[PDB]
């Protein structure tokens, strides 16, 4: 790469005519090395004089978009996973991390489809009640309110008078985990069970 | 299969085998095992609170 | 065909097998002896009434800590009680009702369930959150599950219908060691403390004791004529009690290969439904379809007492692993901790 | 092979450019046979050459992704059934296994036109109520809490204070039916009837 | 054109490259006539011979899918109705039957415009409550449970102490708005009203 | 408006009929775990 600043690639058989500057945005990129001459690189097509990147152009689109203008938007019909897997092949770490966040955000929104709902119980006296009902944490839902009779501060105005169940949908937005091998966590779990 | 009526020969083979290795195991006389059980039970009869009641807070089951 | 020699070859063997036991037969020194220390009357009170079920409990099974017992309702809920504080550690509803096995792992970390669903559920009590999450749903049982028992927390023997009690590697969901030979469906699954041999009762009244990893029928005891309900090993694992739908229990010995001695009375006419051995093994505690359970002096064959108080049959019985308290899986929706 | 490391194949008229090692990853496939010459292949384009393969380029994407990076990606517009049949065509057993597993998951979750919904009534008191609602068994949903008065000592201070009616969607029985009940099972059903 | 084993087929401007034998898969598609050599085909691409079939490329997709291997898959972003109409144009009767079956099953599974429900009150008490909740009829949905306000039998373990309700969807086939009355039936309705 | 409650001669099924003109046959005993309708019978414009 020492000629034709608008260097022409043949990514998946698609002629991408892209400037050196965009590719040189992140030198951590496989393509940044193609922007410059190096002797090991002997991957070429002699039918168009354009070098070969035997990866599909269907997911190369969003990758090139991010790399050109520091941000990508994946289509609502194109797999985020495919963009990710095409992403590490050029080794742009920040892009991969951001796409991981996007993927896990999406999967959290589709873990809703399995019957997975996080439930919580709050306790409230009559006065404060609506205050949590109104200013309750955004992204949850009210599910049930039960009045339980009291003799400590008889009936109304007792703290233990009302029980309010709330719930949201199970999510794995930054990530989900099934176990932590750390022993002390298990010890505390056993202690707090009874 | 009509020569062995749905291959009932496998169950006969297994029955013959299990009878063979039931014959193979030793026969230990009834009084011997009986005395073994008396010895074990009467050895562990000072550690079975069902036989020997234990104070209400000296066990977690009168708690 | 070849069955002609087969049907012959079995007979003689069976013949000599009987003769072998008759060769091994002696006078039962236990029942002959009355100089062994009496156990006296036991009309012990129940100290805990673990009410909190809305359906008849079928099976209850203690944990290794002798504090947490899993109780399975008829409606399909597992209550992991706390016998001391009568607090529900967990309630696991199931996809299917009619669960009759409550397999507490020997760690307090897994529980196995099953019934007419024909599928053995394995629930990991410990998770990242700290709440119940199903680990696996072992499928591959044609018949209904009858009793399940963990050897490992990744290996479990699962007695079922369809004349099978095959063993499952939990992770792969594959039957590993299959056991065949019962004519009636398997009900019992009693594990000796050695955990290398398990005896199973069935509807053919034949208690078949199998070597776990070999898949071979080590022994086939028979003293009953009716379906065997429950089997509880001695803490030695050398002999096991055997109860059926009859008015008698039995004690079968592996070494003698024959019934040591039987536990019968015309005092009661209802079937055995559960058997249990204490720490010593001196007391054979038997649940009954009569609306109370009995306790017999196992080495004297006389009813040491009756734990009166229930009004509905004791559908299951389970003694603590310390062998000093016992719980009833009664049909009155109450588990009574007798101590 | 019969040509330089890189190859072009004309899937449905779409030229895919890839190295043979992406194709030769699984030695059992239509594509593998395409790479090596034999007296049964005369296929090439008359324009610039490409092995002729009259298959679907739309359903060739995830298939070739399973070979370029050893894993499949499911687009939001390309049906799992199409990639399933295409994988069966190129005899990629593991990819068929994964696709059929995803199909089974989706259908088992959503083919529940009646949803069935199995309902359970847990009996709990105020103290353990918060625990067991928070430590709820994942795969269910809380749908009703009914306060009951206490059979002893007023309306609280008893194990009988709340009925938590939960439920979960499901496909009742893989069979949707009895499926050969044994005599003992029916006897136990009659027993448990009352 | 019909050069070699393949043929160029200009469906809606898109040049499919398809097997002549896939066209000969059945005479139902008129493409068979196009595959054969007999006078016709005036309008065609006069540079190769690509016949100009002015039909939807998208809805020809599943049609050619079926025609190439005898199995039907329909894309999840293209309406079944477009595939249906394209089948009518290309005249494959079995394909028409299958697409009609798919449409009918999809619409019947979701046959509910205003969504009607039938509601039933189940009188019970706490004891057998879990029994009817578990043995609740398949297809119904539990909706709400109340406890009777009553002073008899202490209000706890009272035989009449709870009123469950259950709902099952209708307007899938409504019975209240589908009326074929009988004169004696109306007499008995009046008798039950008074 | 159901007036008929038909019990099986074994007790394993139930049936009912009303002004709906359709008979309900319910498979009571099944190891599914709950009662599920087995069949419905239409063919009359009059009430059962």
């Amino acid at each position: 790469g020492s000629v034709s600043k608008w260097v022409r690639l043949n990514v998946g058989g698609t002629y991408f005519l892209t400037t050196r500057q965009t590719l040189c945005r992140d030198p951590k990129s496989f393509l940044y090395r193609l922007c410059q001459a190096d002797p090991d690189l002997d991957s070429d097509k002699d039918e168009t004089g354009a070098y070969l990147i035997d990866r599909d152009p269907t997911y190369f689109g969003p990758v090139l978009n991010y790399l050109r203008h520091g941000k990508l938007v994946i289509n609502k019909d194109l797999a985020e996973e495919g963009v990710l897997e095409e992403a590490e092949f050029y080794n742009i770490t920040s892009l991969i991390k951001l796409v991981k966040d996007k993927i896990r955000e999406r999967d959290s929104k589709t873990s809703q489809v399995p019957v997975k709902h996080v439930y919580r119980v709050l306790q409230c006296q009559e006065e404060e009640l609506t205050q949590m009902v109104s200013t309750m944490s955004d992204g949850w839902k009210f599910e049930q309110l039960v009045s339980i009779g009291s003799s400590y501060n008889y009936g109304n105005e007792d703290q233990a008078e009302f029980l309010c169940v709330v719930s949201k949908e199970l999510h794995n937005t930054p990530y989900g985990t099934a176990s932590e091998p750390s022993e002390k966590a298990k010890i505390l779990q056993e202690r707090g069970s009874r | 299969m009509a020569s062995n009526n749905t291959a009932s020969i496998a169950q006969a083979r297994k029955l013959v085998e299990q009878l063979k290795m039931e014959a193979n195991i030793d026969r230990i006389k009834v009084s011997k095992a009986a005395a073994d059980l008396m010895a074990y039970c009467e050895a562990h009869a000072k550690e079975d609170p069902l036989l020997t009641p234990v104070p209400a807070s000296e066990n977690p089951f009168r708690e | 065909s070849e069955l002609d020699q087969l049907r012959q070859e079995a007979e003689q063997l069976k013949n000599q097998i009987r003769d072998a036991r008759k060769a091994c037969a002696d006078a039962t020194l236990s029942q002959i002896t009355n100089n062994i220390d009496p156990v006296g009357r036991i009309q012990m009170r129940t100290r805990r009434t673990l009410r909190g079920h809305l359906a008849k409990i079928y099976a209850m099974h203690w944990g290794t800590d002798s504090r947490l017992l899993v109780s399975a309702s008829q409606d399909g809920k597992l209550i992991i009680w706390d016998s001391y504080t009568t607090n529900k550690v967990h309630a696991i509803p199931l996809r299917s009702s009619w669960v009759m096995t409550c397999a507490y792992a020997p760690s307090g970390n897994y529980v196995a369930c099953g019934g007419l669903d024909n599928i053995c559920s394995i629930y990991n009590l410990k998770t990242r959150e700290g709440n119940v999450r199903v680990s696996r749903e072992l499928a591959g049982h044609t018949g209904y599950l009858s009793c399940c028992r963990f050897l490992d927390d990744n290996q479990i023997v699962t007695s079922s219908g369809d004349t099978t009690c095959a063993l499952w590697d939990i992770e792969t969901g594959q039957q590993t060691t299959t056991f065949t030979g019962h004519t009636g469906d398997v009900m019992s699954l009693s594990l000796a403390p050695d955990t290398r041999l398990f005896v199973s009762g069935a509807c053919d009244a034949s208690a078949k004791l199998w070597d776990v990893r070999e898949g071979m029928c080590r022994q086939t005891f028979t003293g009953h004529e009716s379906d065997i309900n429950a089997i509880c090993f001695f803490p030695n694992g050398n002999a096991f009690a055997t109860g059926s739908d009859d008015a008698t229990c039995r004690l079968f010995d592996l070494r003698a290969d024959q019934e040591l001695m039987t536990y019968s009375h015309d005092n009661i006419i209802c079937g055995i439904t559960s058997v249990s051995f204490s720490k010593s093994g001196r007391l054979l505690l038997a649940g009954y379809d009569d609306f109370n359970c009995n306790v017999w002096d196992a080495l004297k064959a006389d009813r040491a007492g009756v734990l009166a108080g229930h009004d509905n049959r004791v559908s299951c019985l389970g003694v603590t692993d310390d062998g000093m308290a016992v719980a009833t899986g009664s049909w009155d929706s109450f588990l009574k901790i007798w101590n």
